[PDB]
């Protein structure tokens, strides 16, 4: 209904890899159509990621354009969930003016490794039933909290009094006090302020009374990536650079110190490593220096699972004059497994068009489905996908309910594909610049 | 269990007492000549006599160059510095290539300095404004006069009477860690954290051994963080950035370290710099390395290269046997790594399976070896964990031949993909 | 007795010391007084610019 | 005194040029061997440097790799007095990301010219007897004196707590008090006049006066493109010091090893830089024959344009003979404390002539290690053969790379 | 300009204390009021760089500059 | 433009002109490779050197008490 930040994108129909318990892909599940071998391989790679025991495993998704490489990557991301980090970058993102390409690749790798910290905290949680603060003009005070099970009266220190005054704690507030540091958080009110007070123009909903003991031993889980730790420890004001991205080349000594203390935190009970995935789409934009760094970088124990995609065949490696498969050096190709995607058939294309129509909420006739499948096979899958939306708009303009063949023919005539546009460009080539 | 990396099985060189390589020891298989040469190199590093001696591991990809380098690192131990680096890391956006090379050269020289740390700890009693403060412990109470900088540090910590503070007079750093446990019952609820009174003396001197590189001293003196004065504090606000450390600073650090070694309060531990992809350096870096390796301060440097006769980066049409110009090949000893026979590949695959916790049958192992005779050793190894996952899914606790076949059908190698593309 | 110490708490035998930085003295750099007198021109040769 | 920071490098055995007072080179002296003509020329250049009258003299050392050009330069550095500056940089070091190439060459030039300043100061060092606040009583083992304190001196003594029995030193002109312990008491005079002599390079002056706390840029780098006006004003002030006698100029040497890495812009700058009266003596080394100048398509006899080659005198280094190679091996063995049999010396000399001198020098240490492993005392032929089997030279490594060319990457 | 510079203590007071950390400068020889016509050569670039960035300012931003 | 083979006195002639002008007349020497500053554009380096070659003799009577 309401227009959210996230709208219907090119992969909004992808919900996962669509596999069973035996990692045997279904024909049409979780938005996936076809690509049985590629999806089975993606499932095996996802299991390898979730086991987390093996570091620096690289998988390259290679196939023709429009065969579903980014779709498979997004399916892996969806089936991985938010708990496990999944950093997706374009290969052109590493070329930065703020840092070297190798620093960018390090930050991308370290962003794909979560550190799940655990700590125990003493938490007081209850309804303020009475608060008294007396000050000269040291401060003294008395606070009583209730939690249905008990009612305890507390004698307040000066620092707790200052915190309570700053938070403006009033009776009828459901508050939380962290005994480790005195931070005071208000969960909500339990009943209205006095009606006799003017202004105070609010009738907010009242949260239910806490239950159990007032003070509990609560375990809390905080997850940070290695890159966040690095940036925080890089300088006194490092945390500001986590958002602005003004991170220079972080000293390698700091990174070694962090790797060592993280190893200690995992030998102790303080933290757990959550190794994730770095997905470098269009990896052929990387140059020889970046591939050469990736060679050594995957040999680190803190390296994540690297997924790559490219449609280039035997092409020239950027920054060199040598041609290699996928635009990747043979030294890195040796360090990875290649997964190949196959071109779709009529049935797979029709099912993809159906799923895209369902996600775009476009009702379309079966004859329209047939003509659009023929167009997609002739021209491209993405072109037919975009004609879905254009034909929906043209049908709604005419006050129609179902996209018919006339709408598809209309939008086909209105919007050209690469081939017809190229033919018309050649027919008028003298009008274009530099022939 | 710790995560298994590509070189996790490598525990050393596996040399006997007479320095000869055993056929299969310490995770390494074959490469006897290259293991023996790396043995002599390890002995050279342990001798600490020669500075700047360079060695080049040259051989086809997958023939153990990085594994040999890490075996050297393991044989040396954690005491000896070992700085792994990649040639492509010298292309910094902040500092010049020669500064990166020099900083890596200085990182690989270690220094164990025994430093006397004097610490004042206790519960604060008086904070009379130079300041005559008092500290109280389980033994007794002492009155101390401190510099106004220490008083400003106390104010930064917001120390109040009754708090337990830790003062390292050497670095002028004060850490307020809590209020004394005696006061812990005065209020039913307070925002502070209580800690027990210290059990030792107020003023204690402890002798500690600190391991730092020469590069640590260089960077500390170049961008000082210990000024605790107005101008230095204003400088610390500035965005941190690597700087082109001058030769004057490095000479001063050299003199200071020589004085430390003469006094006996420090020991110098030459280590190793390992540059994996030396062919990624350009002719400027090689020209700098000429002078750098001839210095009396330089560490033992190990180079790896898998290039044939290829073009030197930064030149037009100059080709060299490994991508390294002939002038630098004259300054290095070259160790050759040979291709693995199928039996060595089978042994390496078995070792990798045993390191990854994977059980494999003899027929499956033979099929994986055959796969490794084609393709590459790395590919044949990389099929182990997918195949074990499929084994677990199929309810088997060991890889069988069918799982290997299925994984080889799911995942293609570089040669197969090239054939498909061509 | 040593084993009993260890069984009670490892800090009885090997306590965790607080890790701290090495602190170096400043690199005192000598120079001549004249070096600082450089760029100091006589006031009888400076106009009201 | 074990494992000093300075260890045995490639040029550790070189302690000088090994020349007589007539600059006649001895066959083996101060670590040097052969190169008689080039060592004589190096000695003439060294005498030029010591005289320091002529500015902007440039010398190029040219020869095949391994013919002792850097060795000659190191010998000239060692023979040259430590007071006189000797700046040694590689040609790739001028490609800074913090300054232009011309700025880096300017700074290197100015680092090679030293300003020697002598000044007297009065130093008071003694044992404190009584302090009253003001009056101060100091004593030595031979004399005692009481001083009347000023307000600033009272403040200085109050800031740094000084009490009876402490041994302190005070700078009379500045009041700088440092306590060196409590009481051996100083023996001689309480008040002494000391001359102190500092040699400060022109670059140190420039950077010190570049900005507030500019001396920090002499250590960390961070020196931008120093303004030309500051440099001109400093050059004039230094000339004024030389005229007034307050300072003396000590011209030094800038050594640019492998100068062929410089580009045409740097060479063009060097063409005019050597024409100033404060230009030092420039020494360069290069193994390049006729080859392309970086940044241009033009080939030049040494990768250096003929404009600069016309401003410099060229010193050629010959190949070594068998005798010189054997003597160099002997001196390296003495430097590394390695004992070899005579047959081992012959085999290593043959290897050095056949393959390379540096290869033989490396094999010295390799064979010493192999001998130490087998509980030996003198390196034998068996150890040289063992290390020759374990370690390859460029020729043999190339031949094996050709044998297995199909396995290497980008082989051509 | 009204600028005042304290160029040390008069040498007539050099014996007021035996040990003071002060710089004694001799009493000026000429008259109290001194006149001198002077010339200075500057370049336009010097004026450009003088006006490029504030100098001598007592404000905190000028001190940081 | 002084043109001719190397070593024909082009720089010597420029310095002879500088000597004939005198110290009062500004004479800014620069080499073509000095325009490649890493801090400012080449046109800025050239403009700076243009401004350096213009002098301004400023005449004043200093009065000091
Ligand atoms: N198997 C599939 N199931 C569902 N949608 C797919 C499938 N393959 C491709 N698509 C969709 O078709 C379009 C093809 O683009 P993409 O998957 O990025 O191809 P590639 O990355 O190979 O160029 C995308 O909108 C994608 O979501
Ligand atoms: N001799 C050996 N014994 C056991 N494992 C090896 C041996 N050589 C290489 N490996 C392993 O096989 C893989 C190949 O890496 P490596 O050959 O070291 O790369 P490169 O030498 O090309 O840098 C790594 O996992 C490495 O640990
Ligand atoms: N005349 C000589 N006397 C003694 N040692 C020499 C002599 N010439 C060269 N060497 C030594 O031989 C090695 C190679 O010489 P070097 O000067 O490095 O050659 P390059 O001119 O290529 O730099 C160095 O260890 C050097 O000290
Ligand atoms: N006309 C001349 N009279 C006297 N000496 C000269 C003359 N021309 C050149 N020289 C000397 O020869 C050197 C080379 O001349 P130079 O001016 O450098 O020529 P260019 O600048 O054209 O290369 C000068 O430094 C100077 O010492
Ligand atoms: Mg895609
Ligand atoms: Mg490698
Ligand atoms: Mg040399
Ligand atoms: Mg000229």
């Amino acid at each position: 209904d309401v227009t959210r930040i996230e709208r219907i994108g090119a992969h909004s129909h992808i919900r996962g890899l669509g596999l069973d318990d035996a990692l045997e892909p279904r024909q049409a599940s979780q938005g996936m159509v076809g690509q049985l071998a590629a999806r089975r391989a993606a499932g095996v790679v996802l299991e390898m990621i979730r086991e987390g025991k093996i570091a620096g495993r690289a998988v390259l998704i290679a196939g023709q354009p429009g065969t579903g490489k980014t779709a498979i990557a997004m399916g892996m991301a969806q089936a991985l969930g938010p708990d496990t980090p999944f950093t997706a970058i374009a290969g052109s993102e590493i070329f930065s003016l703020e840092m070297s390409k190798t620093e960018a690749l390090t930050q991308a790798f370290r962003r794909s490794i979560g550190v799940r910290i655990k700590e125990e905290t003493e938490i007081i949680e209850g309804e303020v039933v009475e608060i008294q603060i007396d000050r000269p003009a040291s401060k003294v005070g008395k606070l009583t909290l209730k939690t249905t099970e008990m009612e305890t009266i507390y004698d307040l220190g000066t620092k707790m009094i200052e915190s309570l005054t700053k938070d403006k704690v009033q009776a009828g507030d459901v508050i939380t006090i962290d005994k480790a540091t005195g931070k005071i958080s208000k969960l909500g009110r339990s009943f209205t302020r006095a009606r006799d007070y003017d202004a105070m123009g609010s009738q907010t909903k009242f949260v239910q009374c806490p239950d159990g003991e007032l003070q509990k031993r609560k375990e809390v889980v905080h997850t940070v990536s290695l890159h966040e730790i690095d940036v925080i420890n890089s300088r006194t004001q490092g945390f500001l650079a986590l958002f602005s991205g003004d991170t220079g080349e972080i000293k390698s000594e700091v990174r070694e110190q962090i790797n060592a203390k993280v190893a200690e935190w995992r030998e102790e009970g303080k933290a757990e490593i959550i190794p994730g995935v770095l997905f470098i789409d269009e990896v052929h934009m990387l140059d020889i220096e970046s591939f050469s760094f990736l060679n050594r970088a995957l040999e680190s124990d803190m390296a994540p699972v690297l997924i790559m995609a490219t449609n280039r065949g035997i092409t020239r490696i950027r920054g060199t004059s040598y041609q290699s498969p996928h635009g990747i050096p043979i030294d890195l190709l040796d360090r990875l497994l290649i997964v190949s995607t196959t071109p779709y058939s009529e049935k797979d294309t029709k099912q993809i068009l159906r799923i895209r129509c369902e996600e775009e909420d476009v009702e379309m006739s079966e004859d329209a489905y047939t003509v659009l499948t023929r167009i997609g096979l002739e021209t491209s899958l993405r072109y037919a996908i975009q004609l879905i939306t254009a034909a929906s708009l043209v049908c709604r303009k005419r006050k129609g309910t179902e996209v018919q063949v006339d709408d598809i023919k209309r939008v086909y005539s209105l919007f050209l594909d690469e081939s017809r546009s190229t033919q018309y460009m050649k027919e008028y080539q003298d009008a274009f610049l530099f022939n | 269990t710790q995560r298994i990396a590509s070189h996790s099985h490598v525990k050393g060189l596996g040399l006997d007492e007479s320095g000869l390589a055993k056929q299969a020891a310490s995770g390494l298989v074959g490469q006897e000549n290259a293991r023996e040469a790396c043995g002599v190199i390890v002995e050279l590093i342990k001798s600490k006599k020669m500075a700047g001696r360079a060695v080049l591991l040259a051989g086809p990809p997958g023939t153990g160059k990085t594994a040999l380098a890490l075996a050297i690192a393991q044989e040396l131990g954690s005491k000896v510095p070992f700085c792994p680096m990649v040639g492509s890391e010298v292309y910094s956006t902040e500092i010049k290539k020669t500064e990166v090379l020099m900083e890596n050269f200085r990182r690989a020289i270690g220094l164990r300095i025994k430093e006397t740390k004097e610490v004042y700890e206790g519960e604060v009693t008086e904070l009379t404004p130079h300041v005559i403060i008092g500290l109280k412990t389980a033994k007794g109470t002492k009155q101390l006069k401190l510099d106004p900088s220490i008083f400003e540090s106390l104010q930064k910590e917001r120390v109040e009477a009754g708090d337990v503070i830790y003062i390292e007079a050497n670095s002028g750093a004060v850490k307020r860690q809590g209020r004394c446990d005696t006061y812990a019952t005065e209020f039913d609820l307070e925002a502070e954290e209580y800690v027990p009174l210290p059990k030792g003396d107020v003023h204690k001197k402890k002798e500690i051994i600190q391991d730092v590189t020469l590069h640590d001293l260089d960077v500390a003196n170049a961008r000082p963080q210990g000024g605790q004065d107005i101008l230095s504090m204003m400088g610390q606000l500035m965005k941190p950035k690597k700087t082109e450390i001058t030769d004057k600073l490095r000479g001063e650090i050299n003199k200071v370290v020589n004085k430390y070694i003469d006094q006996g309060i420090a020991e110098l531990v030459p280590g190793v710099l390992f540059v994996d992809e030396v062919h990624m350096l350009d002719i400027e870096c090689f020209t700098y390395l000429h002078r750098a390796l001839e210095s009396s301060i330089a560490p033992i440097v190990i180079f790896a290269s898998n290039r044939g006769n290829c073009v030197i980066r930064g030149t037009e049409d100059i080709t060299s046997p490994h991508g390294i110009p002939l002038d630098l090949l004259d300054r290095v000893m070259i160790i050759r790594t040979m291709l693995y026979t199928p039996q060595e590949m089978k042994q390496i695959i078995k070792i990798r399976a045993q390191t990854e916790g994977i059980n494999i049958s003899e027929e499956a192992l033979n099929h994986l070896g055959e796969i490794g005779t084609k393709t590459t050793l790395r590919y044949s190894v990389q099929l182990l964990t997918p195949a074990n996952l499929l084994a677990k899914i199929n309810g088997k606790d060991s890889i069988e031949k069918e799982h290997v076949e299925e994984i080889s059908e799911l995942f293609y190698d570089a040669k197969s993909s090239a054939k498909i593309l061509a | 007795v040593r084993l009993q110490r260890i069984c009670n708490h490892p800090g009885l035998v090997e306590p965790r010391h607080p890790g701290s930085s090495y602190v170096a003295g400043p690199l005192e750099y000598p120079s001549a007084s004249l070096i600082l007198k450089a760029l100091e021109r006589d006031f009888w040769k400076e106009a009201d610019l």
